[PDB]
């Protein structure tokens, strides 16, 4: 008996050769290979094949090889491939991925992928299952930002900030030891990963270090704390001592230093260099040269991304409000003219293409977008394949290497630059279950289902009061992994090795489950998955022109994006 | 009023499908959610007004077209489900297809 | 009888900012390509190596602008500013690791400057 | 180099001698001091003073004279001054008023208030900044009552209640030592700081003290409980030994004593009378004598403030709602009749003013108005200058003298009657950071940001969605110091010396910061900050009339109040 | 905006008030919260116009009559309460049964 | 409709907004929060129309003038800043003292 590839698709979800449309764009994604055994895939309902004696085995206990949850017939997109399996979790992690069920009657059963009494079923046919974004540029502003940033897939959050105080409403630092004290105990009643930034500013190692001792997961050096060289210095020396890493919006005024300066500074160090095209801050107008060094690890925030009709006017008066500045004095108009490039905003929709910007973030709440850095990527991806056409490395007319090169944007390369990749960051065997469920046609947009250690944290899902969960209104809502102490086990407090030696946890009531950062200093950008680029990148300092191997790098503005009016309500 | 937590939510509805009536009214093809919010309401509305469950999941069928909405809006709504006080209690509607 | 709500009503008068501080003015020119700004209370013989001015007219002083307030040079600008003295303690540490302590040690400060290329060390 | 006031102000608020408007109000204050070196000021951003080797200090640890939060270039309106003063918090309490940055290049920095790499950041340029309000009726009966609260600058609620039990919606009483328990649990979940009163009602010692000893922080006589004598004595004779507080609403029926009886029962004893106007509840018709004496702390509740055309209307209905009254029975009428005054309502605005009525607070859910203790003192003080003029203790043209005898109403006052003032009710060193600040044009309206032991708790802000914080809709919302585990340390729950001599905190599993009550029973009016008037008030039991030095004080209720539809959207 | 808590919920009394007001427009005798949320938003609109607590307390009792509502609603009914800024500041209105 | 948590929010924009027309149209100087609403959700609209940044940027300057309001809201009113979804995704809006 053979079944028809259209009619295999709607029971199943896709299988090896299958094309999928990421929601409304023109990126078309490829399943690469399948797990599966045809006539074998497991599936959970009536008269379905999980039931017990069937495709549920009856006979093992928990630790006999069974599973405490099956995706089932996931289409999964990670910069380890694009393809089709089972994916099986067990306290918390992913530990199979592979094909699901029962040994006693079905082939092909990966052997510690066993249905049993013990295992929870999600029906995954039909959706593409990522890794939960890792968002590394979060300001901690104001604690709503946590579900805008859940509706759109992000699961672990990096950064810092005490609240609507000034010096968080400006930079990603929670500063001292008091202060990131607090902000580890808030973390408690946070449903999301995080890891919290101290202040990369001193002239002295202890006033520093002692931010990494007292629980900091990285530093944070920015211009309006000072970023000059003696700053950039003693952070680097502090975190190639502590295994963590330091992000730098760099000194824009090129008051100490220019980029050169900078870059002396760090002396060869690794560096994660935020909103590297600069519009969200550093040397003007120069800064982007950055993405081409072996040790900078560079990000772009997403306002500027990609590049649209509305950018430029929305970023140079976003600017001016920001600065409170006038537009009648002439100094305040430069500067903002200095910062706000639609020449830049232009190269870094290519760079990003190119694979010499290895990362997203948002910049949430000071010139970024909580829950728009998954969505931007992919807008981006769309904008580049139609302006500079399918990459030269794509095979039939798949998208795939783009899709692998973007997602990795905002998954795995964010977990590597902090140090956290171990445990999150993609979806492989023994990492953390945080894993985001997409209908194809809200990829990127709005997230199904959120799962974070294993269990459900946010859904969009409907009437409460209903007879199903289906009806009127549906909408994104916390989960009961959110709820009560499960809220403890489904989350990762990020913490250095030293303020976990010295029992930082205990000493604060941290029921959290907490992660290591560890090998952050050893790293460069060539361990950017899918966007190890190094090369020398010129920036005229006259007229703002990119090149890269000697060509400007350019591009137009769009005037309408995929993944927009279609979806939102406003 | 005595608002329980779905009455509560169920006027948000109400008011997605007036904003999106107004955006309609001005001339704009509508999107996923405009197009959701108009259909439920008008669920809502006719079980209020008594219309049995069969009559709604007809009508339903008729509220918006294919020429109101943006391209691709009727093939991303497989079906609209709403839940309300008939006459005889809270039904299930559930409306197939509504827009060709 | 218009009412503003919150208005200020301020007294008459000005605010004297650095009351009492030695002044001075020099000449400074950004001999680079790209701008440069600097901060109202940067020790001025620290900033950027591509301005150039008698680095020893710096020492000890910041500008004489409003707090939080910069000067601004476009590539190749020259102008003059006025400097005001740096008070406290007048000990500087960390910025450019030109002075980590005390700013009347001008021949070390200058030193460090010379051989790192701050320029105008005369 | 000189800066023209105007300009000045701009910049980094006012400085001395100007004036500020108190919303649309027509009181105006004057700074009458500056902590500040001109020239020196510190601000925080882009090319601003606190960077590292500039304003803020590279070398220092954070043990060493370094500040967890500055809140740059306060106005701050206190009891004990309006003056401008940089504001320095450290450990959660108020460390320094004066001037902050680094001795290394600042002149005048208060040694202590160093701004280091520990130091968090809150620009109060242009805004004002008061302690938290002290509000000491609350009925806890809806737990949505505290954003109420919160929102308009409260950050104690001293009271009782179980929720919408009838003893509770009637009076701030949470009763006998299992409710305690159970409230001194809940309240670890309300982000606000707590003190919880016990039923001043007995003929026995023992069953009134168990509720101290339970962890009470004082006690309430209510007439709904018996308002007898023996139920005021054996409730003073407890609270003398307890060093608790004691609330009193009195016999309005007359049924066991008139006044009089009440006092001699008092016998001398401090107590405060709840209402004193008596609108609220008491002694028919001339309850508010008790505020002439020198052991009564005496408040007001808050919809009898200030005296308006709708009031009487409002109150009168308001009593036959609640006490299910028949307008064709004449005693419910006639108890009504002498209930609701505009006699005795009318005299509480002059004697607000004249400081023989020493606070405020809400009377929250019970026949007052959680939000708004605040806003009525304020437009008390306006109603009073436009009806009364200028007090003559006025100098220059400023209303500083009115402006820090109402302040005191609301902050200090109740604090010190309730044996809180060593941690809360006023901005000083040594005391807890519960900071509001204020907009000029929202003042006493709607809160900016109430700052809880030092975080943020409440701020009126935007879009969590937005790349900036200020995009609407900016509403109030809770922020960081109320997520997690936080909300134990950026509050305190108040109780009685005994309780926390006996364990009830470690025997319950309280988190919270724990206050001790003390110094309540060796204070007396003349303690009571700007409204320390004693005097024989004297009330015509005919008409009602209220006298005091021979002078009838009468004055009209007004059909406008500022603070009121210019800003509210209801 | 500054929307504070009472703020907040005080636009979903209008938006109920809205929805009622669409429905007796359609000929439908209104229900318990209908009547109530048509009533109450009436209350506080008339503090935002700057009539007294007296003139609303007398008005409160003509704006729904028994033929409006279904059968028992006017019992229902003993009292709507609801507070509002006047201009004088926040007053509670309490309407004693409204419709006879 | 898989509202998310901005979508939810800025319903309550368009509420507060319409309900301040009403209270315009029936002749009320209108308030602060009541002049924010209508210019904020005007701006929405106006994204939701296709319109760009810079032209809101200008119209939001002339939807209401002083003498539509109380005294002293026109210099209450520094900004007004609202997101928006436009044809190419969310950009930041805002009106520069839009009441003179
Ligand atoms: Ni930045
Ligand atoms: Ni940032
Ligand atoms: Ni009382
Ligand atoms: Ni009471
Ligand atoms: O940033
Ligand atoms: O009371």
């Amino acid at each position: 008996m053979k079944i028809n590839r259209q009619q295999y698709a709607e029971s199943y979800g896709p299988t090896v050769g299958d094309e999928v449309r990421l929601a409304d764009t023109d990126l078309w994604i490829e399943v690469e290979k399948d797990y599966t055994t045809y006539g074998d895939e497991v599936n959970f309902g009536g008269g379905k094949v999980l039931r017990e004696g069937m495709g549920e085995n009856g006979t093992y206990t928990r630790t006999e090889n069974v599973l405490d949850l099956l995706l089932t017939n996931a289409l999964i997109l990670d910069y380890t491939g694009i393809y089709k399996a089972d994916i099986g979790v067990k306290d918390g992690y992913i530990v199979g991925i592979g094909k699901g069920g029962n040994p006693d009657i079905m082939d092909g059963v990966t052997p510690n992928m066993i249905v049993g009494t013990a295992t929870e079923v999600i029906a995954a046919e039909g959706k593409i299952v990522t890794a939960g974004g890792i968002d590394t540029h979060v300001h901690f502003i104001n604690p709503d930002q946590v579900d805008v940033a859940l509706a759109n897939g992000i699961t672990t959050l990096f950064g810092g900030g005490t609240g609507p105080a000034e010096g968080s409403k400006a930079t990603t630092v929670t500063p001292g030891p008091w202060n990131i004290e607090k902000m580890l105990k808030s973390t408690e009643g946070l449903p999301i990963n995080v890891g919290i930034l101290g202040k990369g500013h001193g002239s002295s190692i202890a006033p520093i270090m002692e931010q990494i001792d007292a629980g900091a997961a990285g530093l944070k050096i920015h211009e309006d704390w000072g970023a000059t060289p003696a700053s950039i210095d003693r952070s680097l020396t502090v975190a190639d001592e502590a295994d963590v890493q330091v992000a730098i919006h760099s000194d824009t005024l090129n008051e100490a230093g220019f980029l050169e300066d900078t870059l002396r500074a760090i002396n060869g160090r690794v560096i994660h260099s935020f909103h590297v095209e600069g519009a969200g801050g550093g040397h003007a107008p120069d800064i982007m040269a950055m993405a081409g060094h072996p040790n900078v690890l560079p990000s772009s925030t997403n306002p500027t991304r990609p590049f649209t009709v509305n950018t430029i006017d929305e970023h140079l008066d976003m600017l001016m409000v920001c600065h409170h500045l006038k537009q009648n004095i002439p100094e305040d108009v430069a500067f903002a003219d200095s910062r706000i490039r639609p020449e830049t905003i232009a190269a870094e929709d290519i760079l990003h293409d190119l694979g010499i910007i290895s990362m997203m973030s948002t910049d949430a709440l000071a010139m970024g977008r909580a829950g728009e850095m998954v969505l931007r990527t992919w807008q981006t991806a769309d904008k580049m394949k139609k302006q500079r056409g399918p990459l030269a490395e794509e095979k039939n007319g798949s998208d795939n290497f783009r899709l692998k090169r973007y997602v990795s944007k905002y998954t795995i390369n964010p977990a590597i630059a902090q140090g956290i990749a171990h445990e999150v960051g993609s979806i492989e065997e023994g990492k953390f279950a945080d894993l985001v469920l997409w209908e194809p046609k809200f990829f990127g947009v709005k997230a199904d289902r959120v799962i974070k250690g294993g269990i459900i944290a946010y859904a969009q899902i409907g009437d409460p009061s209903a007879s199903i969960p289906t009806p009127q209104p549906v909408m994104g809502r916390r989960m009961y992994g959110t709820v009560g102490d499960l809220i403890h086990d489904t989350n990762i407090t990020f913490m250095s090795k030293s303020s976990i030696q010295q029992g930082v946890p205990a000493k604060l009531g941290l029921k959290r489950r907490i992660g290591t950062v560890k090998n952050c200093r050893n790293i460069g950008k060539k361990d950017m998955k899918w966007n190890d680029v190094t090369t020398d990148i010129d920036i005229n300092p006259e007229t703002y022109e990119v090149k890269v191997d000697g060509e400007v790098l350019t591009c137009e503005p769009v005037k309408e994006l995929p993944m927009a009016q279609r979806y939102f309500l406003f | 009023m005595h608002l329980n937590p779905a009455e509560k939510e169920k006027l948000q509805i109400f008011l997605a499908s007036e904003l999106l009536l107004r955006r309609k009214a001005r001339g704009l093809k509508l999107n996923y959610p405009e197009a959701v919010a108009i259909i439920t309401s008008f669920i809502m509305e006719g079980a209020r007004d008594g219309k049995t469950v069969a009559m709604l999941m007809e009508e339903g069928k008729h509220v918006l077209t294919r020429d109101d909405v943006m391209e691709g809006v009727p093939e991303m709504i497989d079906d609209i489900q709403a839940e309300a006080t008939f006459p005889d209690g809270t039904k299930l509607v559930t409306v197939h297809n509504p827009i060709s | 009888n218009y009412i503003v709500p919150g208005e200020y009503r301020v007294a008459e008068g000005e605010i004297e900012i650095n009351a009492g501080r030695e002044k001075t003015t020099i000449r400074v020119s950004n001999t680079g390509d790209r701008p440069i700004q600097v901060g109202s209370h940067i020790h001025f013989v620290e900033v950027n190596k591509e301005l150039l001015f008698d680095r020893a007219e710096g020492i000890g002083r910041r500008l004489n602008i409003p707090s939080g307030t910069a000067a601004r040079f476009e590539p190749g600008e020259e102008m003059e500013v006025e400097l005001t003295e740096l008070g406290g303690n007048r000990e500087v540490f960390g910025i450019s690791d030109l002075t980590n302590g005390s700013v009347d040690n001008k021949e070390l400060i200058l030193q460090r400057a010379k051989e790192l290329g701050y320029k105008g060390v005369e």
